[PDB]
């Protein structure tokens, strides 16, 4: 079954940038994506590091998963910064916070979709691929 | 008044049952009073001031981290097991707190949370007390107790 993490126009894995202040969550997301064929191009533990790394890899990042509550720089501020730098960025918010207006505000600011924790492989994957239509 | 008691109990019980999959996380008797070991602290900010604190002994901390990472951790003093233990428990705190404040767009305020803190090899985290406290112990199949505490700042 065509692993979803592969770009079938080249056979090269899609690149994912994982951003969360918990190494536990970074590991869970890493397993979820790699098991499906994706390549974790890089990871960041806070919003500042995320911005730096996103710019560093920029043309090559296909998708970014972004936590909200984080030291130094929270995910909402990070989202605006990444979208400001690259209007074509594809970011999926993955957070413990789910107030419905917060969701709309992130989408307004540019995020493609939102995922509320606790996580499960199936859900994450279904959401990740919806930002993959043409 | 911001009615948080039920939202809190629902969030704490709901998240633990959804994350740790071990049949029967039993809610103990909520009580105004208390609990070394470890402690996770998530501050509550915005209109309400307070915090959510989760405490358990080292054995329970390892058990929980082990179940959530699906791999055995039995040496909390190992330099990288300790790293994952801390990161895992603080994330549990973050999720309980986040789901908690989320069920609050039941009020005309704003309820925020802070990044979590991990306090281990701790002094029975004296986070003292001069404001609405509520300790709720959850029992795991064995004798292991996880206490979830919320102290709002009236
Ligand atoms: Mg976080």
């Amino acid at each position: 079954s065509k692993p979803r993490g592969i770009n079938y126009d080249t056979g090269i894995p899609f690149n994912v940038l994982i951003v969360d202040d918990s190494v536990f969550t970074v590991k869970q997301l890493t397993q979820i994506f790699t098991s499906e064929g994706f390549n974790i191009i890089d990871t960041a533990a806070d919003g500042e590091e995320a911005v730096i790394k996103y710019k560093n890899h920029y043309p090559n990042i296909d998708i970014v998963t972004l936590d909200i509550t984080m030291p130094k720089m929270d995910g909402i501020t990070c989202l605006s910064n990444i979208m400001e730098f690259d209007k074509n960025a594809r970011v999926i918010m993955i957070s413990a916070l789910g107030k419905e207006q917060l969701v709309k505000d992130c989408l307004i600011k540019g995020a493609k979709t939102f995922i509320v924790k606790p996580l499960d492989r199936a859900k994450v994957l279904q959401r990740v691929m919806s930002v993959f239509v043409k | 008044r911001i009615d948080y008691i039920e939202p809190f109990l629902d969030a704490a019980s709901s998240v633990l049952r959804d994350m740790l999959l071990v049949e029967n996380i039993e809610m103990g008797k909520p009580g105004l009073k208390s609990i070394k070991g470890v402690s996770v602290i998530v501050g509550l900010a915005g209109s309400v001031e307070g915090s959510i604190i989760i405490d358990m002994d080292i054995e329970t901390a390892l058990f929980v981290a082990s179940k959530l990472n699906f791999e055995e951790y039995d040496d909390f003093d190992d330099e990288e097991t300790k790293e994952m233990v801390a990161a895992t428990l603080t994330e549990v705190g973050n999720i309980i707190a986040g789901n908690f404040v989320t069920t609050l767009h039941a009020k005309g305020f704003v309820f925020d949370i802070t990044p979590p803190a991990f306090i281990y090899g701790e002094n029975m985290k004296i986070s003292n007390k001069g404001s609405e406290a509520l300790i709720v112990p959850f029992s795991l199949p064995d004798g292991k107790i996880i206490e979830v505490n919320i102290a709002i700042r009236e």
